RNA sequence: CUCUUAAGGUAGCCAAAUGCCUCGUCAUCUAAUUAGUGACGCGCAUGAAUGGAUUAACGAGAUUCCCACUGUCCCUAUCUA
RNA sequence: GCAGUCAAGCGUUCAUAGCGACAUUGCUUUUUGAUUCUUCGAUGUCGGCUCUUCCUAUCAUACCGAAGCAGAAUUCGGUAAGCGUUGGAUUGUUCACCCACUAAUAGGGAACGUGAGCUGGGUUUAGACCGUCGUGAGACAGGUUAGUUUUACCCUACUGAU
C-alpha cells in the first residue's frame, strides 16, 4: 500500500470496489477512471477488493483524450460517496466518487484538482496537498 | 528562460520539457529491460519456425509475420509502445534478422520522445521435433 | 531515381543453373542498393514495393516476351504511381518501345479538371491516354504481337479485362490481394495479351506521413488508423461530410486553436459511431478503430471523392 | 496432345449452423477475449429449384456488445403471511 | 512424475556454488496402458458452486547453513505442514492462456471427496439443419440448436435440547 504514501492511513470505510467507475477530478483530459484493483488489498475468497479515500488504485481511463485510454495507470481517490467514520466522531460524505491520476511514486500527472479533496486523502500524499484546492 | 538543472546549461522553452536533450540522450532511458540478441528456431525442410509454445506459422524468409512472431517474443516492446517496426537488409547466408524498433516511452513527466533502437535476431539450426517423431514408426491412427 | 530491378540479357544458350544463378544474385545487388538509399534518406521512410525472387521474375519472363507494356494507374493519384525507371525499362532492346501510359478510372474526373490535368500530361512530355474503363482528346472510347497489362493492384484492372473482351479471366477482389499468377488472353487472334501479377512500385515520397492509403495499404488490416483519419478529415470539407452522412457532426465545441475550421478526425469518427451505435466493451463510446475501416473503404470506393492536383502545389482543384 | 466411361466446380459464398489441423492468420473491440465483428482462402468435405447470393418487415429462434436498471454479486441483514 | 548412484563436459585451466552425458538402482496410484477379478433383478455419468479434514514432494511466513554472498537483491540446501495460498477477460471445460493485486498466488488425496447438497453449460434417447459417406433405410467417437434432475418422517453420525 506504501507506494510513495506519507504515513498510515485509519481505516476509511470501503466505498468503491473493483469495476466502479469514478469521476476524473484533475485536469490530466480524463474523464472517468474505471477501477480494476487497489494496491496492497488482502486476499479473501470471492471477496472483490474495494478502495477507500486515499487508496492508490491501478485504473483505466474509459473516455477522453484518446492519449490515455486503453493502458493501466495508477489513481488514488480523493472523494467516494460512502459514509465514513472520523475518530473525532463526525460522519461524512460526498456527493460523487472521484480519483486523480498519478505516478507510481504518487506525483500527480494533472495541474489541478476541482472540486473538494478529503482530508485522509490530502494529508497521506504532500502532493495532492499541491494540487488541491479546497480540502473537505 | 530556464536551466536545464542535470547539467545547468542550456536554456530550454516553456512548451513542456524537462531536463536537456544530451541530458535525457545519455542519462533518461526508455529502452531499457530487453535483450539485443534474440535466438530463434527452425526446419531446413518444411522451413517452420516458431515460439516455443505454439505451432509453426508457416511463413518464409523476409516476410510480414515475422514482425508478428518477434513482437509475440516476451520482450519490453509490448508495454512500451510500438511504431514502424520496418525490416532491414541481412546477407541470406549470415543467418541474421534485423529489425529496427521505434518506441515513445514516457518520460518524468508528461514528455513523449522518439527513440531509435536495434535488435539482432539470430536463427539457430533446429529439425522440428514433431517432425522427427512422425518418422519414426510408432503407433498409426 | 533507382526503384527497379534490371535483367540484362539472355544470350540463347544453354544452362538453367547459371541462368537462374545470375538471376538471383543480380536480384539481391538491387536490394544491397535500395539499403543503401535508405540510410541517406534520414533513417525512417521507405518506399512501398516488394523484394522477393518469384513476382518479379513472372515481369523479368513477360517484358520481352510482349517487348511493349501498357500502364493501368488510377486518376486519382496518377502522377505518383508513373514510376521513373518502368518507361525507361521499355528502352533496351533498342526496338519499338515508347509505352504509350494509359491512366484508367478517369470518370471522376470533370471537364474544369480533364484539361488541366491534360495540361501536365502534354507539356513535360509523357505518355499518356484518358479512359474511363494529340490536344485533340476529351476521353478514348471502348472501340478506341502481344500486350503487357502492367498494373499495381485495385486499379480496376481485372474490370479493364471484363470491359474489352467479355471473357471475365481473372478474378477481381476488394481487397487488392489476389492478382498473381499471370493469364494470358487470346483475342483478335493475331495479336496477344499477356498479364503481369500486382506490383506496386518505389515512390520515394509520402510513405509513412502518407497519401497511400487510398490503393496501397490493407485497410481491413491496420494499425494506425489517425493518419488516415487525419487525411480523410483535411480534404472533403465538413458541409459535403454532412451532406453525404446526414449526421450533425459539429460546430466548434472546443473553442481553441487546436482545430479552428476544417474539423479533424477525433470528433469525426466519434461522430459517426455515435450515430451507427457502435460501442465498445465496458463503456458506451464509439469506437474510431470501427469507425476508421466504414470511412477508409467508402472514401477509397469513389464516393468520398478527392482527386490532387497535377503535381504544382495549389489550393483546390476539386469544388463540390 | 490428351487420361479414364460423360464433363472438370461457372457466377457467387466462407473457419459460415458446413474447416480435420484449429484457440487458422491479420486487424478491431477489452486492462486481459478458445467469444463477437470485418478481412483472407488449393475450401478434410462451399456452390447454383439435392436451389446459390442478397434482402425491408416479422420471430416466446441462436449469438456478441452498449445504455438504463437493479441483492446476480461484494455481503449479507431485516420484515410480513 | 520425483529421489539417490557413478558426473564426459559446461560453468573464465575453477570433476559438484548450480547444471548437464551414457547407462544404472528404486519409489509412490496423486496419471497413459494391460488384463477382466468385483457391481448387468441399476453403486446416479464431466465440470463448476459450497464445505470439512489429511499428506509433504515448501510457493510465502519462522529459524539456520552454504555460494564468482562487499551492501542491496538473488541462488541452493536443512528443520519445518503452525498458518495462509486471490480478484478477473475467453472457453462447458479439468487443462491452458493472458490482465492485476499480493508475503505468496505450491503440489496433491479423501469411491479420479462431494447431484434424497445444488446447477445442468458438456456428454448421452426421442425433434431439426449442414458437411462427408451409403443405391437406400441410415452412420459419423464431426459441427449446430431445442430437450421433466424424484423421496428422508426410519437407523447411525453430527449439531444443539431434555
Ligand atoms: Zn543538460
Ligand atoms: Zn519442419
Amino acid at each position: 500500500s506504501g507506494n510513495g504514501a506519507q504515513g498510515t492511513k485509519f481505516r476509511i470505510s470501503l466505498g468503491l470496489p473493483v469495476g466502479a467507475i469514478m469521476n476524473c477530478a484533475d485536469n490530466s483530459g480524463a474523464r472517468n477512471l474505471y477501477i480494476i484493483a487497489v494496491k496492497g488489498s488482502g486476499s479473501r475468497l470471492n471477496r472483490l477488493p474495494a478502495a477507500s479515500l486515499g487508496d492508490m488504485v491501478m485504473a483505466t481511463v474509459k473516455k477522453g483524450k484518446p492519449e490515455l485510454r486503453k493502458k493501466v495507470m495508477p489513481a488514488i481517490v480523493v472523494r467516494q460517496a460512502k459514509s465514513w467514520r472520523r475518530r473525532d466522531g463526525v460522519f461524512l460524505y460526498f456527493e460523487d466518487n472521484a480519483g486523480v491520476i498519478a505516478n507510481p511514486k504518487g506525483e500527480m500527472k494533472g495541474s489541478a484538482i476541482t472540486g473538494p479533496v478529503g482530508k485522509e486523502c490530502a494529508d497521506l500524499w504532500p502532493r495532492v496537498a499541491s494540487n488541491s484546492g479546497v480540502v473537505v | 528562460t530556464l536551466l536545464c538543472c542535470n547539467c545547468g546549461t542550456p536554456i530550454d522553452g516553456s512548451t513542456g520539457l524537462v531536463m536537456c536533450y544530451d541530458c535525457i540522450k545519455l542519462t533518461v532511458d526508455i529502452t531499457q529491460g530487453i535483450p539485443r540478441e534474440a535466438n530463434i528456431s527452425f526446419c531446413r525442410n518444411c522451413e517452420r519456425f516458431l515460439q516455443p509454445p505454439g505451432q509453426w506459422i508457416r511463413a518464409e524468409l523476409e516476410s510480414r509475420e515475422l514482425l508478428a512472431i518477434c513482437l509475440r517474443r516476451l520482450k519490453g516492446l509490448t508495454k512500451v509502445r510500438l511504431v514502424d517496426a520496418s525490416f532491414i537488409w541481412t546477407e541470406p547466408h549470415s543467418r541474421r534478422i534485423r529489425i529496427k524498433l521505434t518506441v515513445q516511452g514516457e518520460a518524468m513527466t508528461n514528455t513523449i520522445i522518439q527513440q531509435t533502437f536495434e535488435v539482432e535476431y539470430i536463427v539457430i539450426a533446429m529439425q522440428c521435433p514433431d517432425c522427427a517423431r512422425s518418422y519414426t514408426t510408432n503407433t498409426w491412427r | 531515381d533507382l526503384i527497379v530491378p534490371r535483367r540484362p540479357e539472355w544470350n540463347e544458350g544453354m544452362s538453367k543453373f547459371q541462368l537462374d544463378r545470375q538471376e538471383k544474385e543480380a536480384f539481391l545487388e538491387w536490394r544491397r542498393k535500395l539499403a543503401h538509399l535508405q540510410e541517406s534518406n534520414e533513417d525512417l521512410l521507405l518506399t512501398p514495393f516488394e523484394r522477393n525472387i518469384e513476382v518479379w521474375k513472372q515481369l523479368w519472363r513477360v517484358v520481352e516476351r510482349s517487348d511493349l507494356v501498357v500502364q493501368i494507374v488510377d486518376a486519382r493519384n496518377p502522377l505518383l504511381f508513373r514510376s521513373v525507371d518502368l518507361e525507361r525499362y521499355v528502352k533496351e532492346s533498342d526496338d519499338r518501345k515508347a509505352n504509350l501510359l494509359l491512366v484508367n478510372k478517369a470518370d471522376l474526373l470533370t471537364k474544369k479538371q480533364r484539361i488541366a490535368w491534360a495540361k501536365y500530361f502534354i507539356s513535360k512530355n509523357i505518355s499518356f491516354t484518358f479512359y474511363s474503363a494529340v490536344m485533340e482528346k476529351v476521353k478514348i472510347l471502348s472501340i478506341d504481337i502481344n500486350i503487357g497489362l502492367v498494373g499495381y493492384p485495385n486499379v480496376g484492372k481485372s474490370s479493364t479485362i471484363n470491359s474489352l473482351v467479355g471473357a471475365k479471366k481473372v478474378s477481381v477482389s476488394s481487397t487488392p490481394g489476389k492478382t498473381k499468377h499471370f493469364q494470358t488472353i487470346k483475342l483478335s487472334d493475331s495479336v496477344m495479351l499477356c498479364d503481369c501479377p500486382g506490383l506496386v512500385f518505389p515512390n520515394f515520397a509520402y510513405n509513412k506521413g502518407e497519401l497511400v492509403c487510398n490503393g496501397v495499404l490493407p485497410i481491413d488490416q491496420l494499425r494506425d488508423y489517425i493518419g488516415p483519419a487525419g487525411l480523410v478529415a483535411e480534404r472533403i470539407p465538413k458541409y459535403y461530410i454532412e451532406a453525404i452522412y446526414g449526421i450533425h457532426i459539429q460546430t466548434k465545441s472546443r473553442d481553441e486553436g487546436g482545430n479552428g475550421d476544417i474539423p479533424t478526425a477525433q470528433e469525426l469518427l466519434v461522430a459517426y459511431a455515435r450515430a451507427r451505435g457502435y460501442m465498445t466493451q465496458g463503456y458506451g463510446s464509439a469506437d474510431e478503430p470501427r469507425a476508421s475501416r466504414y470511412i477508409l473503404k467508402d472514401y477509397v470506393n469513389g464516393k468520398l471523392l478527392y482527386v490532387n492536383p497535377p503535381p504544382h502545389l495549389e489550393d483546390d482543384t476539386p469544388y463540390t
